[PDB]
């Protein structure tokens, strides 16, 4: 039935109306107001900042990540209004995956590095990281971007769209029995920089009410938006994770024969990766705008 | 009682100052001024802006080449700029980086800086040796040197936070005069274009003319209601202009021995932390603590220009002695050159 | 006092390769800018190399460029000349130059003594002087005239003509600096002059103290190219 | 405490030598700021602005 | 471009000097001002001996920190007229002695030096410069008024002081008056410390007191503060 072969790969995928029925909605409210936060917070940046040091431009960087995974936002909501049919062709359906996962892994990356350097501020004030230049920033995001290409480019190799029954099929994520590094890449930027990100954040506390520094209510809206800026990166990449994880659970066990049980588990994967760029949207809120410095 | 006796002929002297000046004043400046025409807007963009210090600039000076500037800031560093080429002439470590204070000599062969450390330091910029080393520290005041202004190669005039003004010898090091009658501290300094007299401003609200070869008050000038931060002649040296911390310039006479205008607006509430003339004199730039420098007509008392692009409080005021440009300092570690 | 000393002269063979050495002392060695000058046993002054303060510029001759190398140690105050494959017309007393550049500075101020090294058996500024030998009275004024191909009148105003005195037995001195600049040290009664390409030298007073041959260097371009040598007898 | 009469006799002796100071009227000192502001008008380069042929900051 | 080799050698000079002058500020934004007060010769001496005519350098060096200690006693002048140089510096350390409660300040009749002490900290605490900045007040001189206060009660000094004449509860009366004249406590803190004449942790609550003032300014360049 919903048996398809991608790359001589015996697996499946789906075209469910809940699809349409619930992705366009969320992601036209994901890129209208993840697209305002996100060009406001790149516009304070670009004129409106005096001299900004690098932890600014890692967050720029941060920025900048979240605002191209929301730029393609209006190709996955017309992907998904006709039922996961692309209109687009060959190459520009390569750049929207390429691009929606680089971003995604960089936003990532970078919600990461953001925590290492304020774990950098309170844990070790004294260090020689709290005081490097702006060109040694410039080269540690330069190097995190090539990283980030590096890993996902592999998505530009790929022939695309899969044409399954005469429905174009424009995505990154399908429930297949071979071992992918895109998956492996998935489950890992959420498992290895939420435990960088929870143990930044707890010793950033734990630092903070261990010096009694909790008193000041500007670091209790400090401590406050840390746990924000964490339990935001757990609520909208674990959703998606454990999703994946039981897909993982059921391609062991059953196998790519009966799909009719990976009907719903691919549902709401695509349901739980709209909290992916919920996310994005979400990060001028929690990272820029709340911060008393920033105009 | 003596001492109530002499305080009565103190008063009685004061109140006869007070007459004479009132009775020889018959025609403001602004009633004869008000028929002439006024300079319009005066428009100056920032031509230069001299990076490189890292700390808030006290103090400036520009050389009588009218090319070489000196600036002191709290880094610690003299630098001396070509403000042509926006290029450092060279860079002079403080042993005190608590300067307040900074001048160039006429000649050009000597800089001088002080501060919170009480000692005027003359550094030779033109050595065999290639380098900027300290000529000297004059020393002697007890309170921190807020102003200094080389005469020559060998005399330079100190103001300080001890009340008190002094004059140098650099041969020897020596205080050869010592200038006393200011009860605040004495904040500004300016030399006359003939270095026979100069003015000082102090914290007592008051600016007194001095003389050089004598060493004695000539002139007491009083009206400002707050200490008084800025000083300078006119180009002819018949006058002076203050700036305080009430937000006004005060336009004072040697030979009228009376304040002939004050610079003030109702929008300015700031202090005053700089005062500078323009060549002809018929401009008075005043640097404030709002961050920008407004130009004056010192004839007509209007506000002829605004010189805004610092981020922080303008510190210190200087205009060539060309009249080509003048130069602003700031606390956000910056100079510029304004045309 | 500010000295220069030269040394790792000698007699070479052809082709061979020697080092100069030239130890500063008595001044900021680090600040100055540093030159290599030779003069062959013919009388002329020769610019050989320059290395900036910092060791970040560094020029050479056309006739000794990538043949020799020119380096600077500021921990010791010594500034080197790594000279290979040695030919007979390098023959000349090497003199090691000491100058500094900003607004105002008076470079080429302070030559060395010089080494004596001996080998055995285009779009560059020319620089002329008429005159190579003139008879002069003491006590009577004197002017040694110097050309130029290119016009050493700059678009900031600068005229870079620099007029040098090497007394016999004696290493050359600096006496003007821009075209008008008295040095320091030399008396005012030494006066520079001219505009463009042309240029001027004149001694009122003169005595016995001034005599040597007198050299016009441009320094608007590099390679620095010298006059041929006015020397004054009598 | 008697050391302040010495003071007070130094104030005294300085307002007596500042008052003995010929004055001119501040109408006279208003004339002449004026014209020295006039005759030096056309040399003031902040005042009348010269061209960008003639300005070192250009 | 444009340019002569004398030029050219000019802008190079140039380029050094301002290489020169950022090795220069890094290696000055490393260290820590501090800038000490206090009401006389009370206890500035005993904290500098511990630690290690205008203003006085003191440099001293504590975990890998170098500290900048700056002590602007002997400057009989208006404060306010030169308090706004320290308006960067990263602490205030602010000394009073514990034992001048009951003296006299000899310079004023019926003057206090507790209450001149009071004065120059409430003029330096709720200073316009230093609206951020953290004070380390120290109160020195702990035995003397633990040997003093049963001769002679803390009363005299403050007369609305109503409790026993023990150290403990005087001490702690005299820390909360000290800390009442903050009148900034929503942005900054003060760091109290009881020292001896020879007390070995006041590098140590220095070095503390720093360390926060140093998170804060970290967390204020992040975005946090
Ligand atoms: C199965 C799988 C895949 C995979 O390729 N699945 C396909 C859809 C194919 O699906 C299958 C399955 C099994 C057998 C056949 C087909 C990828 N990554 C991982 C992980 C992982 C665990 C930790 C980290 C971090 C260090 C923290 C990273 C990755 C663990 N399992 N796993
Ligand atoms: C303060 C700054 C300079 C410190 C930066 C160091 C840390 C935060 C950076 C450097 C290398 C980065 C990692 C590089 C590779 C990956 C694999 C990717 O699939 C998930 C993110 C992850 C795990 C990155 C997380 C953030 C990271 C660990
Ligand atoms: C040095 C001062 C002026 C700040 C300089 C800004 C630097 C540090 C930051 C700000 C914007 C950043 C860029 C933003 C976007 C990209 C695209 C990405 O695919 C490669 C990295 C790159 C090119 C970043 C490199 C680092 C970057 C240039
Ligand atoms: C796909 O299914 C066919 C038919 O059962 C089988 O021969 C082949 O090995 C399978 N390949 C994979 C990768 O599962």
């Amino acid at each position: 039935d919903h048996f398809l072969e991608i790359d001589k790969k015996n697996c499946c995928v789906f075209r469910d109306d809940f699809i349409v029925k619930v992705l366009p909605p969320v992601l036209g409210l994901e890129f209208i107001f993840g697209l305002l936060g996100n060009g406001l917070a790149l516009w304070i940046f670009c004129f409106h900042l005096k001299s900004w040091k690098s932890s600014r431009i890692f967050l720029f960087n941060l920025a900048v990540a979240d605002f191209l995974l929301i730029i393609c936002l209006p190709f996955l909501m017309d992907n998904y209004v006709r039922r996961w049919d692309w209109k687009f062709g060959d190459i520009p359906c390569r750049l929207m995956l390429f691009m929606l996962a680089m971003n995604r892994q960089g936003s990532i990356i970078f919600l990461t590095v953001v925590a290492v350097d304020r774990y950098f501020r309170v844990v070790h004030p004294h260090h020689a990281l709290n005081k490097i230049s702006n060109r040694t920033a410039a080269i540690i995001s330069c190097l995190l971007w090539g990283i980030t290409i590096g890993l996902t480019v592999h998505l530009l190799k790929k022939k695309m769209p899969i044409q399954n029954g005469g429905a174009n099929l424009c995505s990154s994520f399908s429930i297949c029995h071979t071992f992918q590094w895109h998956e492996a890449m998935f489950l890992l930027e959420f498992f290895l920089p939420l435990g960088i990100i929870l143990f930044c954040s707890a010793r950033i506390i734990w630092s903070l009410r261990q010096r009694q520094m909790d008193r000041h209510a500007k670091i209790k809206r400090a401590i406050t938006f840390i746990m924000v800026v964490a339990i935001v990166f757990v609520i909208c990449f674990l959703p998606s994770v454990v999703v994946r994880i039981r897909i993982f659970w059921l391609l062991h066990t059953s196998g790519t024969q009966n799909c009719e049980v990976y009907r719903s588990v691919d549902l709401a994967f695509f349901i739980t990766l709209s909290f992916t760029y919920m996310n994005s949207m979400l990060d001028p809120v929690v990272y820029y705008f709340s911060s008393p410095s920033f105009n | 009682s003596e001492l109530d006796q002499l305080r009565q002929e103190a008063e009685q002297l004061k109140n006869q100052i007070r007459d004479a000046r009132k009775a020889c004043a018959d025609a403001t400046l602004s009633q004869i001024t008000n028929n002439i025409d006024p300079v319009g807007r005066i428009q100056m963009r920032t031509r230069r802006t001299l990076r490189g210090h890292l700390a808030k600039i006290y103090a400036m000076h520009w050389g009588t080449d009218s090319r070489l500037l000196v600036s002191a800031s709290q880094d610690g560093k003299l630098i001396i700029w070509d403000s042509y080429t926006t290029n450092k002439v060279h860079a002079i470590p403080l042993r005190s980086s608590w300067v307040m204070t900074c001048a160039y000599a006429p000649s050009g062969n000597y800089v001088a800086c002080g501060g919170l450390d009480n000692i005027c330091s003359i550094y030779n910029l033109k050595t065999r040796e290639g380098n900027v080393r300290v000529s000297r520290e004059l020393a002697g005041h007890t309170g921190y040197l807020s102003c200094c202004r080389f005469l020559d190669d060998n005399q330079i005039v100190t103001s300080s936070g001890d009340t008190t003004c002094a004059l140098w010898d650099i041969e020897t090091g020596q205080q050869t005069t010592t200038f006393t009658g200011h009860t605040g501290d004495v904040m500004s300094l300016s030399l006359a274009p003939d270095t026979r007299l100069f003015v000082s401003g102090a914290c007592d609200a008051s600016a007194k003319l001095w003389d050089v070869r004598e060493g004695m008050c000539r002139q007491t000038f009083t009206g400002h209601e707050s200490d008084i931060n800025a000083i300078c002649f006119f180009p002819n040296g018949n006058a002076f202009a203050t700036g305080s911390d009430d937000a006004t310039c005060r336009l004072f006479d040697l030979r009228a021995d009376q304040e002939l205008m004050t610079y003030s607006h109702d929008n300015i509430i700031c202090g005053i932390t700089s005062v500078s003339f323009s060549k002809s004199g018929r401009l008075l730039l005043a640097g404030y603590d709002d961050f920008n420098c407004n130009v004056w007509d010192a004839l007509k008392a209007d506000r002829a220009g605004v010189l805004a692009g610092h981020d922080n409080r303008v510190s210190c005021l200087g205009v060539t002695d060309d009249g080509m440009a003048v130069a602003t300092g700031s606390w956000d570690s910056f100079l510029k050159i304004w045309n | 006092d500010v000295q220069l000393v030269e040394s790792g002269g000698g007699l070479v063979q052809p082709g061979g390769s020697r080092k100069l050495s030239c130890s500063a002392s008595g001044f900021a060695f680090s600040s100055f800018g540093m030159h290599w000058v030779r003069q062959a046993p013919e009388k002329g002054l020769e610019w050989v190399a320059y290395i900036s303060s910092g060791s970040g510029t560094i020029y050479y001759a056309d006739t000794v460029k990538g043949r020799f190398t020119i380096s600077r140690d500021d921990p010791k105050n010594t500034l080197f000349l790594q000279m290979t494959s040695l030919r007979s017309e390098d023959t000349a007393m090497y003199y090691c130059v000491r100058s500094i550049y900003y607004y105002g500075s008076s470079p080429f101020d302070f030559w060395g003594q010089g080494t004596t090294l001996t080998v055995s058996s285009g779009s560059d500024i020319v620089m002329t002087q008429a005159t190579s030998s003139v008879p002069v009275t003491p006590g009577e004024s004197v002017s040694i005239s110097c050309r130029s191909s290119k016009s050493l009148l700059h678009s900031n105003g600068n005229t870079y003509l620099y007029w040098f005195l090497q007394r016999p037995g004696q290493s050359p001195q600096l006496l003007i600096y821009r075209m008008s600049n008295l040095a320091s040290g030399v008396p005012d009664r030494f006066s520079g002059s001219g505009s463009g390409t042309a240029f001027t030298l004149t001694i009122s007073r003169l005595e016995a103290e001034d005599v040597g041959v007198y050299y016009c260097m441009q320094h608007l371009e590099y390679p620095l190219t010298f006059g041929a040598g006015t020397k004054l007898e009598l | 405490n008697t050391a302040s009469i010495a003071q007070a006799r130094k104030l005294v002796e300085q307002l007596k030598m500042e008052a003995n100071i010929d004055r001119i009227k501040v109408s006279k000192a208003a004339a002449d700021l004026m014209a020295y502001c006039e005759a030096h008008a056309k040399e003031d380069p902040l005042l009348t602005p010269v061209p960008a042929s003639e300005n070192p900051f250009r | 471009c444009t340019l002569s080799a004398e030029d050219k050698a000019a802008v190079e000079r140039s380029k050094m000097i301002d290489r020169n002058l950022r090795e220069d500020g890094e290696k000055a934004a490393r260290e820590v001002k501090l800038l000490l007060l206090g009401a006389g010769e009370s206890g500035k001496n005993t904290i500098v001996k511990q630690m290690k005519t205008g203003i006085v350098e003191t440099h001293f060096t504590f975990k890998d920190l170098h500290f900048k200690m700056f002590d602007v006693g002997a400057q009989r002048s208006e404060r306010k007229k030169w308090i706004h140089c320290f308006e960067g510096v990263t602490a205030i350390i602010f000394c009073v002695a514990l034992s001048d409660y009951d003296l006299v300040l000899a310079e004023d009749e019926e003057m206090n030096r507790m209450h001149a002490s009071m004065k120059l900290f409430d003029s330096i605490c709720n200073n316009k410069w230093f609206t951020d900045t953290s004070i380390i007040l120290f109160l020195n001189k702990k035995d003397l008024f633990e040997e003093k206060i049963k001769k002679s009660p803390l009363t005299i000094c403050y007369p609305e002081y109503a409790g026993s004449n023990t150290y403990e509860e005087a001490a702690a009366y005299i820390q909360c008056q000290f800390e009442d004249l903050n009148k900034r406590k929503d942005t900054k803190e003060i760091y109290t410390h009881f020292t001896c004449s020879t007390d070995t942790k006041n590098v140590q609550f220095v070095f503390d007191a720093v360390t926060d003032v140093i998170i804060k300014n970290n967390l204020k360049d992040c975005g946090l503060f």
